[PDB]
Order: C-alpha cells, then structure tokens, then sequence
C-alpha cells in the first residue's frame, strides 16, 4: 500500500518536521492532507508526477513539500505551531480513487521536557470473577505517558492476541485541567478460568511508546524519554 | 462543498443506520464512501456507481438530479463502528473533496448481563489494585469520575470471538489511600459486589 514514515512524531513548537510518503508504484498523483481531530482530510498539495499542480491550500511560509523525482515525496513544516497537531495523510492515485498511507500522527508541544514514557502494570484476575463467571479478566494499565503516542498489545505465550481484548479508544488525562497533562490507558484481556489457572500460560501487556531519539538534546535528570517498549507480565496461577 | 450528517450515530446492534451527503457542483462525476477508525487512515468502503452499489448489509445510492449520495447499513454490527467519510471529486477535476465525517458507534447486543464490580491485584507485589465493572448491558452508561485522583475509563466491549460472547467493562483506579471500588462505581445497575 502507500507507505509513510514515521507513524508518530513529537516535536517542540518552533522546531521543524519532515513527513515521508511513498505512493503505490507507478502512481502519477500524490496528495498530502492534514486532518485534525473532528474533521475530514483537507488538501495541502497535489503533485502530478513531479509537478506541483495545486498548492493553493498550502498554508503559508511554514509548509513546503517536494516530489522531486515523481516517486516518493517529502512534506515539511518549519517552524511548527501547536495548532499543527494533527494526522498527516498521504494518498496516491492514477485517476479518481485514492489509496491512503497509514498516516503520521503529529503532536506539537510547548516543551519537550513534557515528554514521559508510560509505566505499565498488569493486574491479575479476581478470584470472585472466576467463581462467579468461570472467566478471568486481566487488566493492563499504562499511566503517566505523554504525548498520547502509544500502541498497546497483549501477548499470550509469546504470541499476540486480539480475541477477548479491548483497549480504551481514548486515553484519560491525569490532570484534565492542564494542557500538557500526561495520559493513562487501560486494556483488558479476558480468557477462560481454566486458561488463567494454568501456571504455564504466560501473559504480557506491551506498550510501544513513540518519543525522542538519540539526536535530541536532553538535560533533565530523568533519562531521555526515547521511543521504547515498556511492558508488564504475569503467569497463570493455580 | 461536500456536506454529510453531523452525527454522531449511536445505535443498538441490529439497527438500520442511514447516511446522506450532498455535493454542490452538478458536474461532479465520481463518488465514494470511505471509512476510518479513529487512529487510522481513510479506506474505501464502497464506490457509488451510477446505479449505486450493494454489498451484503451495505447499500449506497446516487441521486444525481438531487446531487446527493446515500449509505444504508442494515442489521448493523459492532465492527461497523467507525467514522464514515463522504467523498466526491471537485467537479471537472480528479481532486477529491472529503466531507467532515459522521461518527457511527454500534452498541453490542448483550443478552446475558451479569453486572459485577471486581477488585484486581497487581501481578508485581506492590499492593496496588484496580477496579473492574463488567458484564453490564449496553443500556448501562459509564460516567467520568467526579473526583480528582479517581480515574474511570469509558466502557469498552471485548469479543471472545471463538465462542460469540461479548462483554462490556470499564476500569477504575486511584492512589487515594482509602479508595474502594464502590467509590468510583457508585450506584449504576444491580451488580454483584463481592
């Protein structure tokens, strides 16, 4: 399909970003869109081969883009504003029907010192649920993270599962009052009572967090909040 | 100008749900319904051909004289929950215009509710806990906490697919030293409180 990099990016206001997109092979038309939470995709620039056909909606003196060779293309924001937080979509086409990449979620923040990795805990199924229902719901808690750029997944005996899971669609602000509030996220995995009571079954909740890189200056006393995985685990119990 | 239902649409599982979308340029030629989950990209649901379209539960129609397209979802399922984008080409061009989207949420049909509130201990020994309110039906709603330092997630539907069993739950927790599960899940339904 259409490819985009990265999937998530945190930047400080005033800094610059780049977004890379690769159309389906041979697609002559390439589109960049901005989509802010609550609205549709809105066009920023169309290329037809390496020619810029319509950049009228390209904001001001902060957005540029290139498709220098008519294949892949790079969108840039420089310098960036908090109002730029949005998902940036790339789409390619031969005719009318457009095919989208997976998008780059952008969060622009006042100060990169606001960035924190999640902490992850797994809470074991209640004995009372087991006897009342013959089932076992494990719960995963990711707390303290910012920005809201995480992917939570459940792993049973080395293996990622989707049945019996649901993860909150939206995080909660740990201080709703504040604009830079850190976030919490819960997920549940439900299995049979027999499966939970087998002590060879292994359960792991994994949270992929998208953060800073080795190229970001950092001087807080805590360690740099780089992109990382934080997880917690449990074995079944008899 | 492409205009569709403001939404959101909140329907019980099984309900028919109707979407409609209007386009201002009569010269427009190509019409689509796209679908989008919240952290994802637009994907094509169905093109809207001159005779419309049909695919299982889903029907689309074009009324070119009136300049609108429609989408009808019969016997809606939880998997239909998404944002539905109306999409029409800028008249006499290949560029596409996307409407603002209509949020659809389909509530699961819970036939065997067993509302209960359970406490769950951390697997690492820290004497930390969370609270689980679960197995309630889709007519139960869950409100955000009214107490600072108390946290209540929205409800969330899990699907033990292998067997065709869904169940609702919401999570609550707090660091307040006397916190008990009843303090977040106060009176809401007739749950078994162990």
């Amino acid at each position: 399909g259409v490819a985009q990099s990265p999937r998530y990016k945190i930047i400080e206001k005033r800094q610059s970003v780049a977004f890379w997109c690769n159309p389906i092979s041979g697609h002559a038309t390439l589109y960049w869109y901005q989509q802010i939470l609550g609205q549709g995709p809105k066009l920023l620039i169309q290329f037809q081969n390496n020619g810029v056909v319509d950049d009228s909606q390209l904001p001001k003196d902060r957005f540029s883009a290139e498709r220098l060779k008519g294949v892949d293309s790079t969108l840039k924001i420089q310098p960036a504003k908090l109002e730029d937080s949005a998902v940036y979509l790339c789409a390619s086409s031969q005719t009318y029907e457009q095919y989208f990449g997976p998008g780059t979620r952008l969060t622009v923040t006042e100060d990169l010192k606001n960035v924190f990795p999640p902490e992850v805990a797994v809470f074991e199924p209640s004995e009372a649920e087991i006897s009342h229902t013959q089932k076992a719901t494990l719960v995963c808690l990711a707390t303290g993270f910012y920005p809201d750029h995480v992917e939570l997944s459940w792993w049973v005996n080395g293996k990622e599962v989707h049945s019996g899971v649901c993860t909150d669609p939206q995080p909660l602000k740990e201080q709703p009052a504040l604009n830079d509030s850190r976030y919490a996220l819960s997920s549940r995995l439900r299995v049979s009572a027999t499966f939970w009571q087998n002590p060879r079954n292994h359960f792991r909740c994994q949270v992929q967090f998208y953060g800073l890189s080795e190229n970001d200056e950092w001087t807080q006393d805590r360690a740099k909040p780089v992109t990382q995985i934080v997880s917690a685990e449990a074995w079944g119990r008899a | 100008e492409v205009e569709q239902d403001p939404g959101p649409f909140n329907v019980p599982e099984g309900a028919t749900v109707a979407f409609n979308c209007t386009y201002s340029n009569s010269a427009s030629q190509s019409f689509f319904w796209y679908r989008q989950d919240c952290r994802k990209e637009p994907k094509l649901l169905m093109s809207v051909y001159s005779s419309g379209n049909e695919d299982g539960r889903f029907t689309a129609q074009l009324n070119r004289a009136s300049q609108y397209i429609s989408l009808l979802i019969r016997d809606s399922k939880l998997s239909d929950s998404a944002t539905y984008l109306c999409v029409v080409n800028r008249g006499s061009s290949y560029k596409l215009i996307f409407g603002s989207g209509t949020r659809l949420l389909v509530r699961p049909d819970i036939q065997n509710p067993d509302p209960a509130v359970y406490q769950l201990r951390d697997s690492k020994s820290s004497d930390k806990s969370v609270c689980l309110f679960t197995d309630f039906d889709s007519q139960t709603n869950v409100s955000q906490s009214k107490d600072s330092d108390v946290y209540i997630t929205d409800k969330c539907v899990l699907d033990m697919r292998s067997m065709d069993f869904k169940s609702n739950s919401a999570v609550a927790w707090s660091n307040k030293s006397d916190f008990a599960c009843a303090n977040a899940f106060n009176n809401s339904i007739i749950p078994e409180d162990t």
